[PDB]
């Protein structure tokens, strides 16, 4: 439940800066990411 | 010492800025996994 | 709450350090003296706008802290910068002649029209007045970044530094080369450090051959020498004697040199993949150096117009990754070749990727099985190291010396005949399910299953000849040891398949069989006889057959000479229509037209030849062979079961 609250106020934030790379949490570990899609 | 010896006195210009480098693999740690709760497990002695 | 281990320092060696670098701005003012203008239009042997683009590229992925491109400390957290010292003349007298040094000291101090002299005079060399200081500026240098190594400072090195150092004699200069480089820093550590370092192994890929640290260490055992260059044993640079695969060293320097030579120009990464783990790590391993040092030079890489050959720089990374796994993790690494700018810098990046600590990239094709060249020249390397060497004994089976005098010739009146027997197996399979017809044939000295022909062949009307040799054998050696085991081999059938697709279509099917003559290099009184049962079987059987129409050829391997003197030497184009021939190896058929000279364009139109990929010719034939392909392959098995469907759709083609 935290994680989940926690990655919902560091996505897209609401109106203000109040509160609010390596390590690519992002699923950024590149081999066959972009080539596992057709690009064609 | 050298008969090279370059001589100019003027601040070099900045060519490349400095970014983040662009490696993926060991600024990282490598990953452990344990707990304790895999001993609750153990056999019944049962012959002798 | 009690403890039970305590807390300290990890008991580490390798990374927590980094990787030891040596650069300058002063290795860049040896240039050439302006001749012709050909200069401008040429790849300039050796320039020094290469260093400097390597250290740019290394500074553009944040390997290095230099926003401005000069001689810095603060490297930043990877890299180690390592400071740069001229040597003295005492190290390079180490190896080098003393009239040498007299010579570059006098070359310091020339004129002009002496130093135009100088570059004349030499072997492809050239001078100028700021060429001994730059000369005294990389070995000095290289030996400063060994110093880093050994001494545990840093976990690697890296020496961007040039001029190259592998071409110079310790009598004489050449090929660009002013000093030595990896030889004499080879040996100050050697003479600086009996102690930690025993064994140097050195490595080269340039693809020129190292002639000059292969002479300065040629009898010695403490370095184990092993280059990779193309031969072509006059043209190609340096094209001597000392760079040819049978030089093992000399005197107690025996075993432990190592030349491998690629006989065609065009190799691409798996022949260097097919090399490492082939053969230089079992004897690296049994080598069990200290040490291991890299002479690189880029110059085989792709794009470059000098060697031209195919290294993507993921194959480099493969290289240098298990040339780390070798030794326990010293290394250092100079360079000495280099043409096209950017394939060395992609090279650069990716080794400096890999001795940072980062694993190599895939490759970008695994599929490509190499030219045989290297295969055949990979055999003829480990029959000579497995004598030297022994991890390769018992392996590879060279069982010893083994190096055999037999395969005599006098006892060839006795022996097996094995041509009948494999045409009268297949004879009885054959008519076993099929109940061919041997038909005869009056007047020539044949064995009788020469011919064998479909039953009820007067009535048939479409009627497919095939031509063949005795079908190939395919053996095993046994593993052990030396020899092949007769009883474990295979017949390889190769018609069968277009047998079989003609009779279950109802196709007139006639077979014709030619052995093969014994000790001939090539099969001429074969193609004789092949001519001569040819012209017969037309004259005596398909001229006075009354239900004939639309009548094709099958060519197999050798004796299409056979079908192309029927086409010359008769006319029948009126009834036949399409010939179909995999050659695979042998020579071509010319074809001579005597009854017509439209029968040469006849023969062009409906006709197709497949050959090898690697057939002596592609290195475009002339229209009176008629149209022949070359497919990707080798071996007629493969293109047989490859272009299979194509034939035979070509065959349908041909008919209504
Ligand atoms: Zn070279």
């Amino acid at each position: 439940s935290m994680k989940s609250l926690e990655n919902e106020v560091n996505g897209p934030l609401t109106k203000f800066s109040t509160e609010s790379q390596n390590d690519f949490q992002s699923l950024k570990a590149r081999n066959k990411f972009l080539k596992n899609y057709i690009t064609l | 010492e050298n008969s090279l010896s370059t001589t100019s006195k003027s601040k070099r210009q900045v060519i490349v800025p400095v970014c983040m480098p662009k490696i993926h693999y060991s600024p990282l740690k490598t990953g452990l996994c344990y707990d304790v709760r895999m001993r609750y497990h153990a056999k019944i002695f049962t012959s002798y | 709450r009690q403890v039970i281990v305590p807390v300290c320092m990890p008991k580490i060696h390798y990374s927590p350090l980094k990787t030891g670098l040596c650069y300058d701005v002063r290795m860049r003012y040896h240039a050439k003296i302006f001749t012709s203008y050909f200069e401008y239009i040429d790849p300039h042997p050796e320039d020094p706008r290469r260093i400097y683009r390597i250290y740019k590229i290394l500074a553009e992925n944040g390997l290095i802290n230099d926003p401005t491109l000069s001689g810095v400390d603060d490297l930043g957290d990877l890299m180690l910068k390592i400071p740069v010292r001229a040597a003295t003349s005492e190290e390079i007298l180490e190896v080098h002649t003393k009239e040498h040094l007299e010579f570059i000291e006098s070359t310091e101090k020339m004129s002009r029209e002496e130093l135009l002299k100088e570059t004349e005079k030499g072997d492809s060399v050239y001078f100028n007045n700021d060429s001994y200081a730059s000369a005294r500026l990389p070995c000095g240098g290289a030996i400063e970044a060994c110093k880093a190594v050994v001494e545990g400072r840093v976990k690697n090195s890296l020496a961007v530094v040039r001029p190259p150092g592998h071409h110079a004699e310790p009598q004489a200069a050449g090929g660009f080369c002013l000093f030595s480089n990896v030889a004499v820093a080879a040996k100050n550590i050697l003479k600086n450090y009996p102690e930690s370092v025993r064994r140097i192994m050195i490595l080269d890929w340039d693809i020129h051959h190292g002639n000059g640290t292969q002479k300065s260490f040629y009898q010695d055992d403490q370095v184990l020498y092993v280059s990779l260059h193309r031969f072509e044993m006059g043209k190609y640079y340096p094209g001597t004697i000392q760079g040819q695969y049978d030089q093992t060293g000399e005197g107690k320097g025996e075993g432990f040199n190592c030349n491998i030579t690629w006989p065609v120009g065009g190799v691409g990464d798996a022949e260097y993949m097919w090399a490492f783990e082939q053969v230089v790590m079992p004897m690296g391993r049994e080598f069990k150096p200290d040490l291991v040092i890299i002479s690189s030079g880029f110059d085989a890489a792709d794009g470059d117009t000098i060697g031209q050959c195919h290294v993507t720089p993921s194959c480099y990374g493969h290289m240098t990754h298990m040339l780390k796994s070798l030794a326990r993790g010293n290394l250092c690494v100079v360079l000495e070749g280099g043409y096209n700018l950017d394939a060395i810098a992609r090279s650069a990046l990716s080794v400096a990727k890999v001795l940072i600590g980062e694993p190599p990239d895939e490759l970008p094709d695994p599929l490509s099985d190499p030219k045989p060249e290297v295969i055949e020249m990979i055999d003829k390397v480990i029959r000579l190291q497995s004598k030297y060497w022994n991890c390769f004994r018992r392996r590879h089976a060279n069982s010893g010396c083994n190096f055999n005098e037999p395969l005599n010739d006098s006892i060839i009146s006795k022996n097996f005949p094995l041509q009948k027997a494999i045409r009268q197996q297949q004879q009885h399979y054959l008519s076993d399910e099929f109940n061919f017809v041997t038909l005869p044939l009056v007047s020539m000295d044949l064995p009788d299953n020469t011919v064998l022909c479909t039953p009820n062949i007067s009535e048939s009307n479409t009627i497919i000849i095939v031509v063949h040799d005795t079908s190939d054998i395919w053996a095993k050696r046994n593993v052990i040891s030396g020899t092949i085991d007769l009883s474990s081999s295979v017949i390889i059938d190769n018609s069968l398949d277009f047998i079989k697709w003609g009779l279950d279509r109802k196709y007139g099917i006639i077979d014709v069989n030619i052995p093969l003559t014994l000790f001939e290099p090539d099969n001429y009184s074969g193609m004789i006889t092949s001519q001569e049962v040819l012209i017969y079987l037309w004259d005596n059987y398909i001229k006075y057959f009354p239900s004939v129409a639309k009548i094709a050829f099958i060519g197999i391997g050798d004796s299409y000479s056979g079908i192309v003197h029927l086409l010359g030497h008769r006319d029948t184009r009126a009834v036949t229509k399409t010939v179909i021939n995999f050659l695979g190896d042998k020579q071509l058929k010319p074809l001579v037209p005597l009854v017509d000279e439209t029968l040469s364009e006849w023969y062009f139109k409906n006709s197709l030849i497949f050959s090898n990929n690697s057939h002596q010719c592609w290195k475009k034939p002339r229209k009176k062979f008629g149209r022949v392909l070359r497919c990707d392959t080798d071996g007629l098995n493969n293109i047989i079961e490859e272009r299979f469907e194509e034939a035979t759709d070509f065959i349908l083609d041909s008919f209504e």
